[PDB]
């Protein structure tokens, strides 16, 4: 009677690709089985947060449609669902996803989830500070207190982490240390190409010092002109879901190749900063001439199976066939206990 | 209440704007405009965070974003 209308396990729901929207079937179905997330919407705990004035929002039309696509997903009645209604907020908000990037439209939708859900409904106008020689855990709680008084949400809750930002200036030497909030972390990887590299090494990566390119210059107060500082991250507070986005496009863009590295991550207790984390979901990225295609792996969160999502058709997986060189941006959720 | 924000060209090139947080985006692309030429129709403002990357939009004011002192925004035509 209905193309994709079929009694089905909930959440084991494909998506139709609309033309070259793959990048976006892979981002919904990895959010999708984010459980704190899907299940805040399908307990239509959403409907009191809905921030309809919120200045940098979307007048909660990207969550008010997210969460429609979500509840349908879940309903049960459904092998695949074509998410065009979704797609018009999307481009109606954010025209550079028309006519792309999996991991620039998940950041698009954390963005567009927290304004729209944001809980703070008149926001303060804040002057933020740097450490000043004040002890880390003060001025981390500051940040992250300034952070709330005006970014109060349910991504906030489940995506935000936050790290220590250390800026040296190569001419006065100046140092200065924020603590920086962020949805997701970009790792790099080793160049040039190794053939193998652990996540915990491109981890290592990140949190290296490394001198800003000159033209992403930072400025500097004391010499009043922007600067070629170095910048050291520390992973200092992290996320209940940590999205890892795996640097794949290193390559300049003549070369039209990405990093095919095996990067070996934990499918189970990936540890970071005191931190224990399982993957739930992995977007794949499959090299082609026009951009290539984008899949996802998931766990469902009612059977605890693992599941391959290539736009409409949804299929059983198996662990051991995800860590693969198509792996992309990663999802992991902090397990409650260890030890 | 007045304080320096950049704006980093295309080209690369920082210009320097004095603003206040409760000027608006209008405002802030007629600045530009005086000083390096640009309509407004045609700019695009990207204010680049740890944990956003915000297109600035008319109708709003610098304070709805957060700008800071000494803070640079990104300029893209389009
Ligand atoms: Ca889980
Ligand atoms: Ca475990
Ligand atoms: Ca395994
Ligand atoms: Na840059
Ligand atoms: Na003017
Ligand atoms: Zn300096």
């Amino acid at each position: 009677s209905e193309p994709g209308r079929n009694n089905e396990q909930p959440g084991l729901c494909g998506l139709s690709n609309l033309g070259n929207t793959c990048f976006m079937n892979s981002a919904i179905q990895c959010l999708s089985n984010t459980p704190p997330l899907t299940e805040y919407f399908l307990n239509d705990k959403y409907q009191e947060e809905l921030n309809f004035d919120n200045p940098l929002g979307m007048r909660g039309e990207i969550a008010k449609s997210y969460a429609e696509l979500i509840k349908q997903m879940w309903s049960g009645k459904f092998s695949y669902v074509t998410p065009r209604a979704f797609k018009t907020q999307v481009g109606r908000f954010a025209p550079q996803f028309s006519g792309q990037d999996c991991q620039e439209l998940l950041a698009f939708l954390l963005d567009g989830l927290h304004e729209d859900l944001n809980r703070i409904r008149k926001k303060p106008y804040i002057q933020l500070k740097d450490a000043d020689g004040r002890p880390d855990k003060v001025v981390a709680e500051e940040a992250w207190e300034n952070h709330l008084k005006r970014n109060d949400s349910i991504i906030v809750d489940i995506f935000h982490g936050l790290f220590k930002s250390t800026l040296v200036c190569p001419e006065c030497a100046k140092i200065s240390v924020t603590f920086d909030p962020f949805c997701y972390l970009t790792l790099p990887l080793p160049m040039p190409k190794k053939p193998f590299v652990k996540l915990k090494d491109c981890i290592e990566l990140f949190t290296t010092k490394e001198k800003l390119g000159a033209e992403d210059p930072w400025y500097c107060p004391n010499c009043k002109e922007h600067q070629q500082a170095t910048k050291k991250l520390d992973l200092w507070s992290l996320p209940p879901v940590l999205v890892v986005h795996l640097k794949r496009f290193s390559y300049s863009r003549y070369m039209r190749d990405k990093l095919d590295t095996l990067v070996d991550f934990p499918i189970n207790d990936l540890d970071m900063s005191g931190c224990r984390y399982n993957l739930i979901a992995v977007s794949n990225h499959y090299g082609g001439m026009g951009g290539g295609h984008y899949t996802a792996f998931a766990k469902n969160k009612d059977d605890g199976k693992w599941y391959y999502f290539d736009d409409s058709s949804v299929s059983t997986a198996s662990e051991d066939q995800i860590v693969s060189k198509a792996a992309y941006v990663l999802f992991y959720q902090r397990q409650d206990s260890s030890g | 209440a007045a304080m320096q924000i950049f704006v980093k060209t295309p080209t690369g090139k920082f210009i320097s704007l004095e603003v206040e947080p409760s000027d608006t985006i209008e405002n802030v692309k007629a600045k530009i405009q005086d000083k390096e030429g640009i309509p407004p129709d045609q700019q695009r403002l990207i204010f680049r965070q740890t944990w956003a990357s915000k297109q600035l939009e008319d109708g709003r004011t610098l304070s709805d974003y957060n700008i800071q002192k000494e803070s640079t925004l990104h300029l893209v035509l389009r």
